[PDB]
């Protein structure tokens, strides 16, 4: 019932400061919600920050603060660093219970932002003989690690059948996924065009392959 | 008085 | 300092019930409470419980009073978790932590499944013949149907690494599906040879594609 929001994702660059916040469905967050907030880096890494609204974990930076603002809990980093680049989650106190937050995607831009490459892959011969066909779809070189992708065939927008992986960090820092679209092979050959559009930074490109003639 | 268990996840907010 | 140290991670078939543990050190492990999380890719992180481990009670979010069991040893500073009737959706990684807001264990990755060792299909990605050339050409691998995890993909003994993609695993239909791919000049391919080699250790199975035009 009681379900708590935090902003999907936020981007900030070295020595500036910025503010997640946490938000409550059911009312406004005060210290009786004792909110919490937990970093999380790659390969599940967490890490406690703020207990008790604004409690700071012993050997935390000076430079994370938590607070209550307004109706919400907040999160501020003044002074953000590159290695702050990473998830955060709000966690608050029901009466009997916690909730987490969604979590925060936070990017501090630790070098010039970067449009995905996009490339679409049909479904290879070898596959179409096991009755199945998959589309992939792939994206790298983007920076913030945040996309969006959406498949499309025919022109309409499919709804069901197709996966995304998370984003993944590269060697370089930037950030990597793939996109599949599992079909039938029955549907593969029953449809003339496919599409993979990705959207990065509110940028959207288009790779598209349609069954020749 | 007695053995103290802490959780301090739920400490008060510092004023 | 502090250290929280779980069990390692654990494969199961649905049904059963495993038992997680979490070893404190470098704190009175009596002295505090520890809570345990759960974080699954469809709902994010949940929280379990959490228990007193001086006077043994614990304490359980109602969705999890039936399906998890706390308990500690305080002779050993271990706090442990049971799982029960594990269900495929019960796959997860399971955390402890002092506080949500402080120390948390390296988290244990629970699998429950009924697949059976399974080798991967691997298929070719290449461009379409109607494919329009550039200065360089993106190559890859789908790697479908393969259980459990993980696939190692080497492209050409390693010596392309640089340009090399690989991307993580997804869960579909029981088994697991990754890609891998690569980026070559166009003065390379097909003019030379471009393979991966997909290592799946668990079924003793390793399985080489040579890239050739669609």
């Amino acid at each position: 019932q009681a379900v708590v929001t935090q902003e999907s994702a936020l981007t900030t660059s070295p020595g500036e400061t910025v503010t997640l916040t946490c938000r409550s469905s059911t009312g406004a967050v005060t210290t009786g919600n004792y909110p919490n907030w937990v970093q999380e880096k790659p390969d599940h890494l967490f890490t406690g920050l703020i207990a008790g609204t604004n409690n700071r974990a012993p050997g935390v930076p000076a430079r994370f603060s938590g607070s209550l603002i307004g109706d919400k809990a907040a999160l501020t980093i003044t002074g953000a660093q590159t290695e702050d680049e990473a998830i955060y989650f709000c966690a608050l106190w029901f009466s009997s219970h916690w909730v987490f937050g969604g979590g925060t995607k936070l990017t501090v831009l630790g070098q010039p932002k970067s449009s995905p490459s996009v490339t679409l892959f049909p479904p290879s011969s070898e596959e179409l003989e096991t009755n199945k066909a998959t589309l992939v779809c792939t994206i790298t070189d983007f920076y913030p690690g945040v996309v969006t992708v959406d498949w499309k065939v025919d022109g309409t927008p499919v709804t069901q059948g197709m996966e995304t992986t998370q984003p993944s960090k590269q060697s370089n820092n930037k950030y990597m996924a793939s996109s599949y679209l599992t079909l039938t092979a029955r549907a593969w050959e029953r449809h003339s065009s496919f599409s993979c559009q990705v959207t990065h930074e509110g940028h959207t490109v288009e790779k598209s392959s349609s069954r020749a003639d | 008085n007695g053995y103290l268990v802490l959780d301090l996840s739920m400490q008060e907010a510092l004023s | 300092e502090v250290q929280l140290q779980q069990s390692g991670p654990v494969l199961v078939k649905p049904g059963a019930s495993v038992k997680i543990s979490c070893k404190a050190s470098g704190y009175s492990f009596t002295g505090y409470y520890m809570h345990w999380v759960r974080q699954s890719n469809g709902k994010s992180l949940e929280w379990i419980g959490r228990i007193n481990p001086y006077t043994g009670v614990p304490s359980y979010k109602h969705n999890f009073k039936d399906k998890a069991s706390l308990t500690v040893d305080k002779s050993s500073s271990t706090a442990y978790m049971e799982l029960h009737s594990l269900t495929s959706e019960d796959s997860a990684v399971y955390y402890c932590a002092r506080e949500l807001g402080g120390y948390w264990g390296q988290g244990t990755t629970l699998t429950v499944s009924s697949a059976k060792t399974t080798p991967p299909s691997v298929y070719p990605l290449a461009p379409g013949c109607g494919d329009t050339t550039g200065s360089s050409v993106t190559l890859g691998c789908l790697v479908k149907g393969y259980f459990p995890e993980s696939v190692t993909v080497t492209w050409n003994s390693g010596s392309l690494s640089s340009s090399v993609h690989t991307f993580p695993a997804l869960l579909q239909s029981g088994l697991y599906t990754m890609s891998s791919s690569v980026t070559v000049p166009s003065s390379t391919w097909p003019s030379e040879t471009v393979t991966c080699s997909v290592a799946h250790p668990a079924s003793s199975t390793t399985v080489d594609k040579k890239l050739e035009p669609s």
